[PDB]
């Protein structure tokens, strides 16, 4: 029937209103936030080359660094950053080719379908590597805004990673099945985290990348060991506000 | 008729003669709840800053398309001299937290078509798009002077030069204005009515804002549907805001911001 | 335009950028020397309560716009824009169905009563200014007179009141 | 707030209405109508130049009579007439300075200010001598259209004046103090008298000035004795009818 | 006994406090600010050389105007205004001698004595002849503030003064004793009078003479008739606020 | 001991070791009610004005005699930039109303001598006497800036040439400083107290003031008995105050003063 959009909101109807029909609701309850994020999705992926009982030294080979930061928008090296930063932009590995691989890591199931301004949530992290070949390997998880601490070995032979109270893991093995999984709590000091944009400078003199929210993010994963591991994420008790607009998509 | 709508905030009162109602976003209200995250009691309750502030925004003319819209950053939309006793307070506190109750105006009459779209919201990009350069204090939470063109922001604008911009297939800063209509909004129809009235909450990624740094909400003003109107008709058609800051609480006294 | 003085003020197509009419708050006003209030005024010594500014707009029912009327209580002289005028008391003036708006000047002063004429212009004799600004520009389609015509009209408040009955300066009718 | 005027009257606001106000009212009654006009006011002057024993004769004197119409509206000869009659205009005195004082005579205050098309009341009379030498006059008063009785002294050396059972007051005297005061009861035929306007004749067969009302008065005054002596008109128990313009004033 | 001036407030003792001895009080209440102001002052002198029946114009004659302004501070023309203003000092009349009279009118036991800053009360005002010859006067009382009216007369050979509405008082004869009494009510906008300074402007400005307040007096007296008379002030209901200074007296 | 005070006005806070209490002029304070005379609801319990402002005063030297004095007009000592919300918000508004709290501080030694008159005076000459020039906007409201004489006002001082003031033996701004302890007052005596500390009530010709064109209140500080100390004590002795404005309101809200 008739209505006025102007208003802000029309009604949501059925084919009752304006036919001889009846309403044809069946339960479903797959489309409620907390079950549709809560599933793991690949967000990431690492590489090392250096051994476990060796000083943990930042490096990037072909995109791919041996640490990681912990947010499904996308992240990569900023303007020689040392470690990986939230980026604001995502850009094609080759310079070329005009086709992904992009050189940023994020989950791309989450940018393209973010339907939100905020989010709030806890992190189910997995970690597998990419071949058969045994693992042996050392992961340092650093919460969000602490300290990196990417000093040397205090003692010889000793992954500098495991040196240290930050939680860290530690698989190494035949006995092993070749992965790392394992939940962390939201640790950002906001109260939500911005899930797209943050209209503002994260400080005083505003001379940050605006656009980027200070301190949005799970922490950081660094990794010793030989081997390529990608990384999946899975976002517990997900709550989201706000909503807003979905990525665009090219016309058919 | 019923569409008479009166409202007071201090010593001012908006009057509207074809409202359509108050939309409420999130069907919340900023209640003026000091934040938890401040232990100096903050100074709320200011008469002379719980007002109206009205302010042109811009010309709608026939060359507008679909989408092209204006923005308005808040709270420095009037963290001007015009801001009154709100701007005055919040220039000298570093933090603020508060609501928005807005009434966007434009008319024109029978004879005219046309519609906009008026909507709020939370970290929309206010940032300039005519330009390669990374975004400044003073260029970054600006009441935009011209229409803002929309093509350029369907896949966001990235703040590197053009040679670049070939390998950027999307930035952050993106905006698929063709779903803007699920931010709070209301619909200004030529045919139907002169004004909008929005109302929004508080909403940020923290308890209390430091304003400086950030402008959480936006106020934007879209055409949905293009201007039109015969030889003859009034030719100057202009869009005109009402802005109000719902209950703002102040925090962190200090000295003034230049 | 020729001086002539007429009971009403025009609007158009446009937004200018001072305001239309500007009214000085004081019974004394030569805006308001022929109205009844004034002529009552005259007779008394000081006054006290608000004040009504009625405005009525004669446009054609196809005109449409918005006026913002203001009323800038004084210490920083006169208001020199829209955004001077609407930081002080003010109300937007919206046409339609119904043709006027009764604007109140709100009886702000330093003292309980206020003079009603003066020698020279006190503290205790001027109150202000009334502004009445163009926020939208008056609209209508075409077939229309681009000029409209508001009428304007005072009278004392629901709480106004005069008191000290005295004679006025005489003068020769003419 | 809105409203229209065409109704023929709108709602008498306070600040309250539209902005965030309290009313403001303080109690006051000095402009009651009857506190108002319950005041002395100058309204005519009278001079004659004959002794109190002898026969009073109408004259006039560079514009003063030695009688008056008593009346707040304007009075002078009309056309020659015996003795002064309600005018409907205001003259000036001088031929050529275009400037007060005017021949004709009336309470200025009363002309000014008068916003009421009718109006009823008692006269509180006021008569004082212009200068100090010792006062020895004869006043009579003639009720509104009673018989003037302009007859000759029926007694030698008697003032005429007194020769009537007409109210008249007599003082003289170094005891005395130059004035005169009294209060006269309303005393014309009609019900109300017309304070500016009277759209009609007063005769019929409408020979009469247009525009002044028959026995809109309230009586007069006749003086003998040597002098010139300003009059005051006191308006008692004022009660007034139909709201109605002020006298216009030019435009500052 | 011991103490502390310090505290900006010391006891009020009597011999017993230190002493073998006992209070002496006795009653007394000559003393209370109002039965103090309540008795007639001289005030302001007032000179008219114009006659009764005559049009009222602003005069001075040797610092004498026909126009008073009722204020206990000094009141005398100021740059040349119309009528007598506030004063904000004391002249003396002569050039030369350095002794008074003073050209400038107000209460000397007021200015000498007025220990508070603001006052409120009502006025009565005495005017008397200054010589034996009988009196032909007339007065005008001005409300505070309210319009002067120096108009023309509006008929012939009356006294303009006497046209008005306004208070006016009329004394003539060899049975009147040549004076005026009569009591006004506070008339003036302001809550309370300054009684000595006022440290501010009257306009918005900020270009009046610094140190006088807007219409801080009790209304004017304009007179006509021939003679000199005097004037005084009677402070009725009179009550003080805040102490202050009194005026220095030289050290003898 | 009990000389140890501390008092707290919104994020201010004085304190001091050697009080002598505190003395309440006319026994009276602020409430901050609204004032009757104005229809528009004041604004008032605003946290950010109700605070201590404090400032440099003067520098006490051994030239200075008794009666010798710093003024303070008020609110104007306050209605600049570092009048903080309560100076940006007095700017903004027509009238305001309010009351004053406070406290002047000045230590020296057991070695030093001297005494200071310390009181608030309600319609206190605050203009500038070095000259013969009418009094402005500018000129009548500013703090002292150096030490006043006190010859030149026993008897007032008139805004005329030197020549003219022969004839004019009195002016209706002098001040008989003999008695200016009948004003509520302290004294910082230097063997007993390093701060007085006073607070009074509104008072004005008034119920509210537009302050613009007047300075009701004047705090005024002057010398009772001259500093005195011997060769090797601390030369350097200075005055300061901490300003609080009592619960003030403000009505007739309008667009900045310059």
């Amino acid at each position: 029937g008739v209505d006025n959009a102007e208003k802000g909101k029309v009604s949501d109807d059925n084919a009752s209103t304006d036919f001889v029909a009846e309403p044809v609701k069946l339960p479903e309850n797959q489309t409620r936030v907390s079950f549709f994020y809560d599933r793991s999705t690949l967000s990431s992926v690492l590489q090392s080359t250096s051994d476990v009982s060796s000083k943990f030294t930042p490096s990037t080979a072909k995109n791919l660094q041996n640490s990681i930061l912990l947010t499904p928008l996308p992240s990569d090296i900023v303007n020689n950053s040392v470690l990986p930063e939230q980026e604001r932009w995502i850009s094609f590995a080759s310079p070329t080719t005009q086709k992904p691989p992009y050189k940023t890591k994020q989950d791309w199931n989450f940018i393209m379908f973010s339907p939100f301004t905020y989010y709030k949530c806890d992190l189910e992290v997995t970690l597998s590597k990419n071949d058969r070949e045994t693992i042996s390997s050392v992961v340092r998880y650093v919460p969000c805004g602490a300290p990196s601490d990417l000093s040397d070995q205090t003692m010889p032979q000793t992954p500098s990673l495991a040196d240290t109270r930050d939680p860290h893991m530690w698989v190494v093995g035949q006995g092993t099945t070749n992965q790392i999984s394992f939940v962390i709590p939201y640790t950002s000091p906001l109260s939500v985290l911005p899930s797209v944009w943050f209209n503002g400078f994260s400080n005083f003199d505003n001379s940050s990348r605006f656009g980027v929210a200070p301190n949005a993010d799970f922490g950081r994963l660094l990794l010793q060991g030989q081997g390529t591991f990608s990384v999946h994420y899975r976002y517990k008790k997900m709550r989201v506000f706000c909503p807003r607009p979905t990525v665009f998509i090219p016309w058919p | 008729s019923d569409r008479v709508s009166s409202d007071t905030a201090g010593n001012t009162a908006t009057n509207t003669q074809s409202t359509v109602g108050r939309l409420f976003g999130f069907g919340q209200r900023h209640k003026g709840k000091h934040p938890a995250s401040c232990a100096d009691t903050a100074t709320d309750k200011v008469l002379a800053a719980e007002r109206y502030y009205t302010i042109k925004l811009a010309s709608w003319t026939k060359t507008q398309e679909s989408f092209d819209h204006i923005r308005v950053p808040l709270p420095h939309a009037l963290a001007g001299e015009n801001g009154g006793v709100f701007s005055s307070t919040l220039r000298r506190h570093y933090l603020c937290k508060c609501g928005w109750r807005i009434q966007v105006q434009c008319n024109a009459s029978q004879f005219h078509a046309g519609s906009l779209l008026v909507f709020m919201a939370p970290e929309f990009d206010t940032s300039n798009h005519s330009t390669e350069v990374e975004p400044r204090a003073d260029t970054a939470f600006k009441v935009d002077a011209n229409w803002q063109k929309h093509a350029q922001i369907l896949t966001g604008h990235a703040y590197v030069n053009t040679t670049t911009k070939v390998n950027v297939p999307l930035a952050l800063n993106h905006q698929n204005f063709w779903q803007w209509t699920t931010y709070p909004h209301q619909i200004l129809n030529l045919r139907t009515n002169t004004t909008c009235d929005l109302e929004v909450p508080y909403v940020n990624v923290c308890p209390t804002s430091s304003w400086t740094q950030h402008a959480n909400w936006t106020l934007v003003i879209a055409v949905l549907t293009p201007l039109q109107y015969s030889q003859g008709s009034a030719t100057t058609i202009e869009i005109t805001a009402s802005i109000q800051p719902v209950k703002p609480v102040f925090n962190g006294l200090r000295h003034t911001v230049v | 335009s020729n001086k002539k003085r007429i009971p009403y003020f025009s609007a158009t197509n446009s937004t200018p950028a001072t305001p239309l009419v500007t009214y000085q708050v004081t019974l004394s006003c030569s805006c308001m020397a022929n109205s009844m209030l004034a002529a009552v005024a005259r007779n008394f010594n000081q006054y006290r309560g608000s004040l009504n500014y009625l405005f009525v707009f004669t446009g054609s029912a196809m005109t449409k716009g918005k006026f913002l009327i203001s009323y800038t209580p004084p210490g920083a002289g006169e208001p020199k824009t829209l955004d001077q005028a609407m930081q002080a008391t003010y109300a937007i003036w919206d046409l339609g169905l119904n043709s006027s708006y009764n604007f109140t000047v709100p009886f702000i002063s330093p003292t309980h009563y206020r003079q009603t004429s003066y020698n020279t212009p006190t503290i205790t004799s001027v109150d202000g200014w009334l502004t009445v600004w163009q926020l939208t520009p008056l609209t209508y389609p075409l077939g229309v007179p681009n000029d409209s015509h508001i009428l304007t009209l005072v009278s004392g408040g629901d709480d106004f009141t005069l008191r000290m009955p005295v004679t006025f300066t005489k003068y020769v009718p003419q």
